[PDB]
């Protein structure tokens, strides 16, 4: 197994609802809607702020089912393609 | 002489928090592209896309309202571009913008 | 219960009527009153330029300090200034020359400024006169010569005049007062006011409704949202009191619906619908033939705008090429023919609801016009499937 | 595309007709010959040339009415249906398609919905 990482440090150096993700997402809302306000987070625009440090690629069905809430809990409203209300 | 540094410092204290992030974003792209002699300024399409990427403005008419206190304070101005795009530049000295990133470390 | 009694008394306190409130403004007010105590007791006089925030409603803050000094000390006189009816740069000094020493007045004689106004100020036998200044930026000229005499009086012989200028922030000391950063004689003082965030807008509302009303008409969750976007533009007190008062009359109008014919809590959804026609586009209400968006003869012309941007790599067009695209799509679709004689009136028709705009030109046809913003708004929320769906797939 | 590519198309017609031990050509040798040409020209770019078309249940209905507007103005409502039912258009969808354009101010009908005239 160690015979594969030999050329990795040789070529690169010579050249160069959502499990625990939803619970941690509510903490980030206190610093993006309740502190550094922007009023433009959700739908496809969420990809520009969901990175940070947690990986796990989100699917198109998971990000669509999350839009059912928020509005009833006063978080993110719905609109069209790129949402930016509430 | 150059320009008084107290004018650029007392203008951001009485400024909205969302407008300070926009002024600190255009200064970064200005020095990185200053080496290019054909620098004509950033367009408006890419500027509107960068706002939502850094959680700033939400719509277009609200973004134009945030540029009212900047054009009256002789900070930025618009030019009649031939491509129908309003360019955004800062008519100041080249050495003034280099001394602005060192005072915002606190 | 007290339903009708609470609504008739809530609109009085929420209306922008001289907001002379003391809380939420402590460190921004004590410095102003303490700066004048050293000049009246220490026999000092200088200048004080107040650079307020652009549109925040701080005119009532200075009126509170002036009326408190009248009840404390008795003997001095304060002359007011209201140069709103002076469209020219002159006729300002004679407007305040009729107030010499209250009971002792005089009459003008034509061309007599810069002689008798500054003579009575240097008199040490008279009381400490306090002059108020407002909209000083609007009194500029080609060489701002009228502003070179009012800033040098409390700096020459017999300094017995305190300068107080109430004006928002537009420009500092660059071209209005060229004496600064050049002369070592004048030493002005500058005080700014930062925009009030949620730490003051939410605080100013707790002592506004809970002291005059019996029971609140809205929940605490709606206060954190209305005070969130009002501080993102500028942070005006009148804008915060108007966005909340307007959201009550829309809900109060719904109370008299199948109720009076033979308190409640205002939700957050009732507030977003009021600001819906401020920054949001009104393109959703278009069913059952409701003319609340776009009629017809304008959508067949604006749809061809994007058809020319992707082909010429330009976002600007004119009235000449607009009829060329319409004269081609009408003969191949059999629609209503619109001559170019009345197409110029359509240019001065599509400007509301936040859409494209243009300027003024002398000659017709050749008019440099542009588009506002076009990205993704013609689908999902807007139909454009059975109306102009065949136009986008044609060219 | 000029005269150099004209003779190249006829050259590929015999490349597939000789694989089946026959001396004639069919339609299979023509569709498969141009298939490699369309794939080669799309590989020279950075994307693939496709199309997009939504099957609207009321797109071909408006085109059928156009055949009667250019011929006359007072088009009979019962006469216009002599051509819609020829291809196989259901009459139930035509009643729901008239309100889709009459609401947007295109044409107008009477109380009995028997008179239609292009405005």
């Amino acid at each position: 197994l160690q015979d594969a990482e030999e050329a990795v440090e040789l070529v690169q150096y010579a050249y160069f609802l959502s499990e625990s993700r939803l619970k941690a997402f509510k903490v980030a809302l206190l610093d993006v809607f309740r502190e550094a306000h922007a009023q433009s987070i959700g739908m496809n625009r969420l990809t520009e702020s969901i990175n940070r440090d947690s990986e796990e690629p989100f699917s198109s069905v998971e990000i669509q089912a999350a839009l059912s809430k928020m509005q009833d809990d006063n978080q993110v409203m719905v609109s069209e393609g790129i949402i930016f209300l509430i | 002489s150059s320009l008084p540094l107290s004018s650029l410092t007392h203008v951001l204290r009485s400024l909205t928090p969302n407008a300070r992030g926009i002024f600190r974003l255009l200064i970064k792209y200005q020095l990185d592209n200053q080496d290019n002699p054909s620098y004509i300024g950033l367009s408006f399409q890419d500027f509107y896309q960068q706002c939502r990427e850094a959680f700033l403005v939400n719509s277009d008419l609200t973004l134009r309202a945030q540029l009212t206190e900047f054009r009256d304070h002789k900070l930025i101005r618009t030019k009649k571009g031939t491509d129908g795009v309003e360019y955004l530049l800062i008519p100041v000295d080249n050495g003034t913008l280099t001394d602005f990133l060192e005072k915002e470390e606190e | 219960k007290q339903e009708g009694t609470c609504y008739q008394q809530a609109k009085l306190v929420l209306n922008t009527a001289v907001p002379d409130r003391l809380p939420a403004r402590e460190r921004e007010m004590d410095v102003i009153r303490n700066f004048l105590r050293e000049h009246i007791c220490g026999k000092k006089a200088g200048s004080l330029y107040l650079s307020g925030a652009p549109g925040t409603g701080k005119t009532a803050c200075l009126s509170r300090i002036l009326q408190d000094l009248k009840k404390e000390l008795k003997g001095f006189k304060t002359i007011m200034l209201n140069c709103m009816s002076l469209r020219t740069a002159q006729a300002v000094f004679p407007a305040i020359a009729q107030e010499i020493c209250q009971e002792e007045v005089s009459r003008p004689a034509g061309k007599d400024m810069m002689r008798k106004l500054e003579k009575h100020m240097t008199a040490e036998k008279g009381p400490m006169i306090v002059l108020v200044l407002d909209e000083m930026d609007q009194l500029d000229s080609k060489g701002q010569d009228v502003l070179y005499t009012l800033f040098e009086w409390p700096w020459l012989s017999n300094s017995h005049l305190v300068l107080i200028g109430i004006a928002n922030t537009l420009d500092l000391t660059d071209r209005i007062l060229p004496r600064l950063q050049a002369r070592e004689k004048c030493k002005p003082q500058l005080l700014n006011f930062p925009p009030y965030t949620r730490n003051q807008i939410v605080t100013i509302l707790q002592d506004r409704l809970n002291q005059v009303s019996r029971d609140q008409v809205l929940d605490n969750a709606a206060v954190q949202f209305c005070a969130r976007k009002v501080s993102a533009v500028s942070g005006d007190v009148r804008k915060a009191l108007d966005v909340c008062r307007r959201a009550i009359e829309i809900v109060e109008s719904d109370v008299k619906s199948q109720t009076i014919l033979k308190p409640k809590r205002v939700g957050l959804i009732h507030i977003s619908q009021v600001i819906s026609e401020i920054d949001g586009n009104r393109m959703t209400l278009s069913q059952e033939g409701a003319q609340d968006s776009f009629p017809l003869q304008q959508k067949i012309l604006v749809c061809s705008l994007m058809l020319l941007i992707r082909q010429l790599k330009i976002k600007e067009v004119t009235l000449g090429k607009l009829y060329e695209a319409y004269s081609k799509v009408c003969r191949k679709q059999q629609v209503a023919a619109v001559d170019q004689s009345e197409c110029l009136s359509l240019s001065g028709l599509l400007e509301a609801r936040g859409i494209l705009g243009l300027k003024r030109n002398k000659e017709t046809r050749l008019t440099k016009v542009f588009f506002k913003i076009e990205e993704k708004e013609i689908e999902h929320a807007l139909k454009d499937k059975a109306l102009i769906g065949n136009i986008l797939a044609t060219g | 595309t000029s005269a150099r590519t004209l003779l190249a198309i006829l050259r590929l017609s015999t490349a597939l007709a000789r694989l089946r031990m026959v001396d004639v050509v069919e339609k299979e040798d023509v569709n498969e010959a141009i298939r490699l040409m369309e794939m080669s020209k799309d590989s020279l770019l950075g994307d693939k040339g496709q199309t997009a078309r939504t099957q609207r249940p009321a797109d071909v209905i408006f085109a059928t009415v156009r055949e009667l507007v250019s011929g006359g103005r007072s088009v009979r409502f019962s006469e216009a249906e002599q051509r819609c039912v020829s291809r196989g258009f259901t009459p139930a969808q035509f009643q729901a398609a008239l309100d889709e354009y009459e609401e947007l101010n295109v044409w107008q009908v009477n109380a009995s919905r028997t008179r239609i005239t292009f405005v």
